[PDB]
């Protein structure tokens, strides 16, 4: 997963 | 007055870009194209809304999300009682706060606190290397044109993007309103801790007011404090 | 020892820097503060150390003030156990401080906490349109330049980060220090919360500290400055 | 007074  | 008190405590809606489909990320991972995102929707029980992508501060929900000409767009609501009421204590104290906002708006001490403090959005996605997990309330976001609008009505919130056509809002607004426990599990302390990391972001401010410029909140009256 | 680590953790905490640096000139008039005044002002005339000059937030108070080659230098002491107490458990919900200081520091929580929220320094005197000195503040970031704020456990220790300082400077600082009521604190977390978003939006705060940073020498020096 |  990727956060921004 | 516990009466302007619980006006203060009311939910509050958020709303702007996930990502911006013609902005290149300066990260390779943060890549998230039309074609990407409109095949996810598609598949992919409300999203949960929390601050800074910690599940422990979990503040509301995503009562919308689409997909339009600019990019990724999405309206949330902050509903935890317990959040709001740390944010009206804090919002008490605040100089930036006590100023109020500009032109005609009136003042909203909850709503000015939560535009200074979480001006930006950041979508938790999967890899690229339920698609979608989660949309983070924070100082900045990594994807440019991720700045937060916040507003008591979901029209007005929306309202405030002159990107957003008519047909747009009305495949929103058929989200938020089909949509339509306190999930907060932190305290201030916490917001307090998450704080001192927002002031090492470098370039916050310059970052915030391009994505103002770039989502064009700026031709239009907001509480937006960037 | 959790109770054993907490309370050295709300032990109190020493800072220092300069209040003003003669050899800068500042972007507003009514900020100048020449030696000579200082000189003067410190010749007549503890103060309160408190923050971002919210007299309801006062956690400690000032426990030298000395005038040097380059500027006006003192060493306070956060005290207040509301306070570190608040800042502890601040502490424990940050990223920042959660990755540590530098180099061979040991790991120092409150310490680190306040280095980063308040990493300057803001002196309350009269106007120049007896008592000159008002107090001292810890803030985001001072509107002096020069001004960085430096927490450490030991007052030698944080005055041995400024290398303008002389040993006749030391001995002067550590002879008021030495000679040197109650929790004065009568904030709470929501205070400081409230505080927080007012430093986000003080333009080129991390750009100042930098430039603070370097003006001091902190820089060619370790400590627990985050800026 | 000067606040700082
Ligand atoms: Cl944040
Ligand atoms: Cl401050």
């Amino acid at each position: 997963v990727d956060n921004a | 007055m516990d009466e302007q008190q619980s006006q203060a405590v009311a939910p509050v809606y958020v709303g702007g870009f996930l990502a911006r489909y013609d902005q290149s990320p300066d990260e390779a991972e943060l890549l998230l194209p039309r074609d990407v995102v409109e095949h996810w929707l598609h598949a992919q029980v409300a999203l949960p809304l929390n601050i800074n992508h910690d599940d422990t501060a979990v503040v509301g929900h995503v009562a919308a999300m689409q997909s339009v000409r600019d990019g990724l767009f999405c309206l949330g609501c902050v509903t935890s009682p317990r959040f709001l009421e740390i944010v009206r204590r804090a919002s008490e104290k605040s100089e930036l706060v006590s100023r109020g906002p500009v032109s005609p708006l009136q003042p909203d001490k909850v709503v000015e606190f939560l535009s200074g403090s979480y001006a930006g959005l950041s979508l938790s996605s999967r890899r690229c290397d339920t698609p979608f997990k989660h949309v983070a309330l924070c100082s900045v976001g990594r994807r440019r044109g991720t700045l937060a609008v916040y507003g008591r009505d979901p029209e007005w919130v929306t309202q405030r993007f002159p990107d957003l056509t008519a047909a747009d809002r009305d495949g929103l607004r058929a989200q938020w309103q089909r949509c339509g426990g306190d999930p907060f599990r932190s305290d201030s302390y916490g917001l307090l801790g998450n704080s001192v990391d927002a002031l090492y972001i470098r370039e916050r401010l310059p970052k915030l007011r391009y994505d103002k410029q770039l989502v064009g909140v700026t031709e239009r009256e907001s509480y937006v404090k960037a």
